[PDB]
C-alpha cells in the first residue's frame, strides 16, 4: 500500500497520483 | 507506529495537492 | 482567491487526525 | 461539502467526524 | 510527559486532550 | 533527536485542534 | 476561519522559535 | 495577544520570540 | 500581509514536493 | 512573481513547476 | 525519513530566512 | 548539506539561518 511505497521509500507526485479517486 | 503516523499526515497533504478535483480515499 | 484551497489543506490534516484508523473520504 | 461547511465557520470535532469512514 | 507517552506509540485525540490546560 | 523534534511539531498541531479554547502549555 | 488558520501557523512558528523553552498557547 | 499582533501584519522572529516561555 | 505569508508557506511546500531533486528558488 | 500568480488564483502543478530550479 | 525531515526544513527556512528567502537543493 | 547537518541531529535557528540565501 501507500505506506510501504511512500514511507519506507520516497514517492514522487506521479507515484502518489496512483492513490487518487 | 508514530513514524508511520507522521508519514500519513504528509501523505494526505500531498494527495490533497496531487489529486485536485479527483480527491482521494484515505484508508490505513 | 486561494482561501478555500488553503483551508482544504488544513482540513485534510484535521480529518487525518480526528478519524484515526478509520480514515476518511475527501471530495471537493 | 466540507469546504462550504468548514471553511466559512470553524467546524467542531463532531462536525469533522462526519467525514470519517 | 507527552513526548514519552506519544512519540513511539500513537496517542488518540482523546488521550491528547489530557494535555490541554 | 530529530524524530522527537518532528513528533513534537505534529503534537502541537494536534493539541491546537483538540484543545480548542482551552489552549495548552507546551514544554519539551 | 482565517484566524484559525493563522493560529495553526503561529503555534508551528513558536514550536520552532521557542525551542527548549516551549510556550503557552491561549486563544 | 499574539493573534491580534501577528495575523494582519507579519511578526518577525524577534516578535514571535516574545511569546515564548 | 499575513495572507501572502500564509500562502507562501504552502507554496514552498508544494514546490518542495513538485520540484523534487531539482529543488527551487524562493524569494519574496 | 509566484505570489501574484498563485496566491490570487490557485496554480496547477504545471504552473508551479515553472518556479522550479 | 529524509523526505519528511526536508519538508519541515523548508517550512523552517521559510520562517527563519524572512525577506531573504532561500535556495532548496536536495 | 542541510539534510546531512539537520536531519541527523536537530539544528538550532541560527544553524538553520546558515542556509538562507
Ligand atoms: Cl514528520
Ligand atoms: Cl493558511
Ligand atoms: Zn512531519
Ligand atoms: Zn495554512
Amino acid at each position: 500500500g501507500i505506506v510501504e511505497q511512500c514511507c519506507t521509500s520516497i514517492c514522487s507526485l506521479y507515484q502518489l497520483e496512483n492513490y487518487c479517486n | 507506529f508514530v513514524n508511520q503516523h507522521l508519514c500519513g499526515s504528509h501523505l494526505v497533504e500531498a494527495l490533497y495537492l496531487v489529486c485536485g478535483e479527483r480527491g482521494f480515499f484515505y484508508t490505513p
